[PDB]
RNA sequence: GGCUAAUCCCCCAUGUGGACCCGCCCCUUGGGGUGUGUCCAAAGGGCUUUGCCCGCUUCCGGAUGGGCCCGCGUCCCAUCAGCUAGUUGGUGGGGUAAUGGCCCACCAAGGCGACGACGGGUAGCCGGUCUGAGAGGAUGGCCGGCCACAGGGGCACUGAGACACGGGCCCCACUCCUACGGGAGGCAGCAGUUAGGAAUCUUCCGCAAUGGGCGCAAGCCUGACGGAGCGACGCCGCUUGGAGGAAGAAGCCCUUCGGGGUGUAAACUCCUGAACCCGGGACGAAACCCCCGACGAGGGGACUGACGGUACCGGGGUAAUAGCGCCGGCCAACUCCGUGCCAGCAGCCGCGGUAAUACGGAGGGCGCGAGCGUUACCCGGAUUCACUGGGCGUAAAGGGCGUGUAGGCGGCCUGGGGCGUCCCAUGUGAAAGACCACGGCUCAACCGUGGGGGAGCGUGGGAUACGCUCAGGCUAGACGGUGGGAGAGGGUGGUGGAAUUCCCGGAGUAGCGGUGAAAUGCGCAGAUACCGGGAGGAACGCCGAUGGCGAAGGCAGCCACCUGGUCCACCCGUGACGCUGAGGCGCGAAAGCGUGGGGAGCAAACCGGAUUAGAUACCCGGGUAGUCCACGCCCUAAACGAUGCGCGCUAGGUCUCUGGGUCUCCUGGGGGCCGAAGCUAACGCGUUAAGCGCGCCGCCUGGGGAGUACGGCCGCAAGGC
RNA sequence: UUCCCGGGCCUUGUACACACCGCCCGUCACGCCAUGGGAGCGGGCUCUACCCGAAGUCGCCGGGAGCCUACGGGCAGGCGCCGAGGGUAGGGCCCGUGACUGGGGCGAAGUCGUAACAAGGUAGCUGUACCGGAAGGUGCGGCUGGAUCUUUCU
């Protein structure tokens, strides 16, 4: 049993990208899907699809990288530099609308889960709601 | 420590210990000389440093430096304790204030008068 | 003892109404209505006395101000862990404005506590204030709000209200008065005295203003207050001049004797005019009151000052205080002389023993300037208690190991509720302060008017992703079933051979033994070496590994029995049953303790021999506890991977133990070695993580003092925590 | 080429870096400072048990034993509970001084040891135990945080 499936998914993505994998399988759930959809729309991942591994649901996530680089270490820039759980089981952070944080001066995102659904920071402000602060990504 | 651990226990505020129980809280303290003598400083230096044993208005007994060139303090004189140490001496935690009570300000000192407690000289 | 009035006290009456018992109705805690019975009122004074004023009585409501009650928030020590007898509850009663163990009677046996009760220490709390990027830390003077106390302690009376600072009773301490019986006092009010202390003001003016008490008013009272005084204690404004003035006086300092510096600085020239004199001179003041009107509304009119002859305005008018710290780095400012580990400096590192930008003076310089330094204390920096925002292989820091209690945390799908969470509205968040705007004193400090913000909490409405919860469902976690394994895992009993020692016998002499060399020691009572036989105890060669098992400590001959853990295949069963784990409980090398055994070898202590300057030591000869078994304690360790447990994720290569497979190889589970990414102070770690993440526990916070002291718990003691 | 003296290069350990003519530990003595135990004694608090108990409120009596009366009762006064505070007895805790005593910390820098750091000259460390006045030594077991006869000191 994963103790925090969301943190687990984010971490899988992190590890995956850090070795420049083309894709990564996370065990599937609705909530994970919503978080993904947000990433995909934001451009951090190419996309994701549903797939059955050992006849079990998984979300396969297609990662995204930079162009090849020059000099020593040709390895390309990451599209996801930073992916981090904020609210965790055992400390759950919830923010009001006035408290939804601007991430990397706007270049990043924060993902919130709200009673309007899973939004980004901008989405939540424009919708005027707060909620649980899920993760930072930039 | 895990968050639950801080909820259970929590960080501990660090108490501060007074380097100077001249105390009764005070900035200065009146006292009476018991001994007036000299002492030999710590390892790297050599000199005869001038100090006094003082009984205090705080009912305390302490060694005090007698800063200056010359010093008039005698056995039974009354004196004002400043506080602050002399680093190369032993357990001298306080200085005597020049210019007040029986400790007169340093004879013929032109430059830093306030420390050493001497008034302004005369001009021709 | 006697006289006497009243708005003083009391009795009958009138009952608008009201209070009480009982009944009824509506509301629902003792709220409101109603009926019968009962019970309860009043005070008079002034006037221009025919009408009005000031009052009085009962009732209902208003307003203001309080009492009591609840949720939540409110410092340190667990070396304070158990506390409690009106204690916890009940029935009845007493008491109060009123609930209430607030108090008493009787009954029940309860109440509180690791979510920290009880105990000890400290402390008035807050709006705010200081600091801080913030979070936070620290504080609560002044001003506003609340509490509490009035020399210490108890108590009540009077009243709407007090258990009453300038009221009362009692006790205690203290000061005084005393005819020795006895009395009087209460500045933590203003001012003042004294003691203590580093330190904190005038025995001022005034009732003019605002406010308060009484009075119909006139008016009286007000050390509240409005002022003035003293202290650079703080903040703010202001001054000690302004312009001209040398290819650059003197003096003083440096000098490479050429010169360089103080420096336009001065002198001097001119100009302005702080102080100061003269003149004028306030605002704060309009009501109370007078007139008309009806003592109203309205309109009109006059008295009224501490500050003060102050501020201010006009005229006149003198170049007219500067100091304090620093100048080695941090840190802005350098030279000369004097001193020679002295005298001294010092916040830290450090400077001074003959060139001292560090001591002392001087010149010069930097910084502030009516101030400048110092000491003390708070925040800061310090991310150095780390929520923001730290750690633990070797720097401090993983608990010896486990089992599990409380607690913390929790896979996938669906539905209900909406407690957390979020949103809107709304009430509250006083004033002051902070912020913003505009304004008032010439400015500012200071002050006014206005606007905004604001966590938190109350009420109402809404949202449902996440967390919670309830109901249902799934199988990927977890456990089970079946069938295979490998194993020094544990307990019990038995048994085997090598060797040592000892005893018996044979044979057999002169030494053996031991060391660097020796000696003690053993041998003619026949040793050593050799052979045969016996007794006993302890440990298991080869196999044996760089191997295996266990949670750790730890486990090695062979056999049997009892028994724990674990791995793989099948994918068969249950359906989240999970992870962690403060306490608790159990295990826990060696040594050690107790009672009994056992005793071959080894062997602390010990007895000897050498070596050595000496020996207690290193080497040699003996040797007791002990080492071994039973049982009961002890609970430490480099108990080490110096690396807590679990889960998921992130290249490979290679050797190996053990399963499965179509067995080159692949697929599990172990042990190792190199190494991706990555990490790390480095060394190193690297699918057996010291990488990336999540959950929970333990632990750290400079070195010593010190795993010490005191306390407590445990222990037979040693000693442990 | 083993040895003695001097030297060169590579490697290893090091707590040395004035650099082994080094460093540190420790004992006895000498100077100060803080502290522990502590007989006995001085004062304080607190609890429990019992005795005394002011004021006052409340309760009872208030009687041919007092005062008033409209005969309904009122006051004085007595008694009781409670009760500040005092005493006695013991229990516990906190300061004060303290004979005697244990280490500890420094300090000019003396004394004699040579344990540790190089395989520190017997590898070290360690829990426990015995021995020594102590440094230490030895036993047993553990750790690697170990290097490839004796015989000093600077
Ligand atoms: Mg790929
Ligand atoms: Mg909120
Ligand atoms: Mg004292
Ligand atoms: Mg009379
Ligand atoms: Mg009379
Ligand atoms: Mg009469
Ligand atoms: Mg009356
Ligand atoms: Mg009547
Ligand atoms: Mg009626
Ligand atoms: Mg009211
Ligand atoms: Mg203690
Ligand atoms: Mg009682
Ligand atoms: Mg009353
Ligand atoms: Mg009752
Ligand atoms: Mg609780
Ligand atoms: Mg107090
Ligand atoms: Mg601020
Ligand atoms: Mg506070
Ligand atoms: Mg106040
Ligand atoms: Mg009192
Ligand atoms: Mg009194
Ligand atoms: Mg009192
Ligand atoms: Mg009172
Ligand atoms: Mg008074
Ligand atoms: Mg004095
Ligand atoms: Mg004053
Ligand atoms: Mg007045
Ligand atoms: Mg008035
Ligand atoms: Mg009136
Ligand atoms: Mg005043
Ligand atoms: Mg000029
Ligand atoms: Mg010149
Ligand atoms: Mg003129
Ligand atoms: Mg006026
Ligand atoms: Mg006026
Ligand atoms: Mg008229
Ligand atoms: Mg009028
Ligand atoms: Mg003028
Ligand atoms: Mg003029
Ligand atoms: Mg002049
Ligand atoms: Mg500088
Ligand atoms: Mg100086
Ligand atoms: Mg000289
Ligand atoms: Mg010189
Ligand atoms: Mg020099
Ligand atoms: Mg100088
Ligand atoms: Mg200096
Ligand atoms: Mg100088
Ligand atoms: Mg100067
Ligand atoms: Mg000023
Ligand atoms: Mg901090
Ligand atoms: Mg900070
Ligand atoms: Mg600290
Ligand atoms: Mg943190
Ligand atoms: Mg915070
Ligand atoms: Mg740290
Ligand atoms: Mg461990
Ligand atoms: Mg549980
Ligand atoms: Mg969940
Ligand atoms: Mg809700
Ligand atoms: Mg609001
Ligand atoms: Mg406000
Ligand atoms: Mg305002
Ligand atoms: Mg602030
Ligand atoms: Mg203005
Ligand atoms: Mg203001
Ligand atoms: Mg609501
Ligand atoms: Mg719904
Ligand atoms: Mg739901
Ligand atoms: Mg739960
Ligand atoms: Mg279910
Ligand atoms: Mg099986
Ligand atoms: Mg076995
Ligand atoms: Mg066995
Ligand atoms: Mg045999
Ligand atoms: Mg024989
Ligand atoms: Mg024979
Ligand atoms: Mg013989
Ligand atoms: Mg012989
Ligand atoms: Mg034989
Ligand atoms: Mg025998
Ligand atoms: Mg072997
Ligand atoms: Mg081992
Ligand atoms: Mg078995
Ligand atoms: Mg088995
Ligand atoms: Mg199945
Ligand atoms: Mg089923
Ligand atoms: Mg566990
Ligand atoms: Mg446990
Ligand atoms: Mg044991
Ligand atoms: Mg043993
Ligand atoms: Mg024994
Ligand atoms: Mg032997
Ligand atoms: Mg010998
Ligand atoms: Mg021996
Ligand atoms: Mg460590
Ligand atoms: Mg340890
Ligand atoms: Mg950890
Ligand atoms: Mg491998
Ligand atoms: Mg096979
Ligand atoms: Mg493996
Ligand atoms: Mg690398
Ligand atoms: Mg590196
Ligand atoms: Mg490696
Ligand atoms: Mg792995
Ligand atoms: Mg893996
Ligand atoms: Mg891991
Ligand atoms: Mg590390
Ligand atoms: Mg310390
Ligand atoms: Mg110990
Ligand atoms: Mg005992
Ligand atoms: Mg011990
Ligand atoms: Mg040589
Ligand atoms: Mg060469
Ligand atoms: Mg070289
Ligand atoms: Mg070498
Ligand atoms: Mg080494
Ligand atoms: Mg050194
Ligand atoms: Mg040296
Ligand atoms: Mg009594
Ligand atoms: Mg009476
Ligand atoms: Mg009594
Ligand atoms: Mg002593
Ligand atoms: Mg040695
Ligand atoms: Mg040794
Ligand atoms: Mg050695
Ligand atoms: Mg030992
Ligand atoms: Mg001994
Ligand atoms: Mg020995
Ligand atoms: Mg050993
Ligand atoms: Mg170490
Ligand atoms: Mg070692
Ligand atoms: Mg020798």
């Amino acid at each position: 049993m994963l103790t925090d499936p969301i943190a687990d998914m984010l971490t899988r993505i992190r590890n995956a990208t850090r070795v420049y994998k083309e894709s990564t399988d996370v065990p599937a759930s609705r909530f994970k899907e919503e978080i993904l959809r947000i990433l995909a729309r934001e451009g951090f991942i190419k996309g994701y699809e549903r797939v059955d591994v050992d006849g079990k649901p998984y979300l396969r996530v297609y990662l995204k990288y930079g162009p090849r680089r020059q000099g020593p270490d040709p390895r390309p820039e990451q599209v996801i530099h930073h992916i981090r759980r904020i609210s965790k089981p055992g400390r759950r952070v919830y923010v009001g609308v006035k408290e939804i944080p601007r991430v990397r001066r706007g270049l990043g995102i924060a993902i919130l889960s709200t009673s309007k659904g899973v939004l980004t920071d901008r989405e939540a402000r424009k919708l005027g709601v707060g909620g649980e602060l899920i993760c930072e990504v930039w | 420590p895990t968050i639950n651990q801080l909820v259970r226990k929590g960080r501990e505020k660090v108490r501060k210990k007074s380097k100077v129980p001249a105390l009764k809280g005070a900035p200065f303290r009146r006292g009476v000389c018991t001994v007036v003598r000299t002492v030999t400083p710590k390892k790297p230096n050599s000199a005869l440093r001038k100090v006094a044993k003082v009984r205090l208005t705080s009912g305390y007994e302490v060694t005090a430096y007698i800063p200056g060139e010359g010093h008039n303090l005698q056995e039974h004189s009354v004196v004002l304790i400043r506080g602050g140490r002399v680093k190369d001496l032993w357990g001298v935690r306080y200085h005597i204030v020049r210019g007040v009570y029986d400790a007169a300000g340093v004879k013929d000192r032109k430059k830093s008068r306030s420390k050493y407690g001497t008034k302004k000289p005369k001009e021709a």
